């Protein structure tokens, strides 16, 4: 059970991390002052990969 | 020798149940590292619904 959750914890991890990075390039090349580009950085922290 | 039948029998009712643990149950001694070292996904599992 502890690794099935752990496995499923990663996938889910996974997906998001997907869409997230698909979403973020309609957002490429934004002009805003200085600003040219945004983007949602997304991580996984340590103290929680581990 | 009653007791070492009944225990060989209780031995592979184990393993089977293992076999069919996870991810989802298959050949998952090998298999899981062959499914997540390429970006590839088990049949199996896209058929497990």
């Amino acid at each position: 059970s502890s690794k099935s959750v752990a496995n499923i914890i990663r996938k889910t991890i996974q997906r998001e991390q997907n869409r997230i990075r698909m979403l973020n390039q309609g957002l490429q090349a934004v002009s805003f002052g200085q600003v040219r580009g945004v983007r949602l950085n997304v991580n996984v922290r340590e103290s929680h990969a581990i | 020798v009653e007791r070492d039948e009944v225990a060989a029998q209780k031995r592979e009712l184990e393993k089977q149940i293992e076999r069919l643990s996870q991810p989802s149950g298959a050949e998952d001694s090998r298999m899981i590292a062959l499914a997540e070292r390429f970006g590839g996904v088990l049949l199996s599992e896209i058929y497990d619904d």
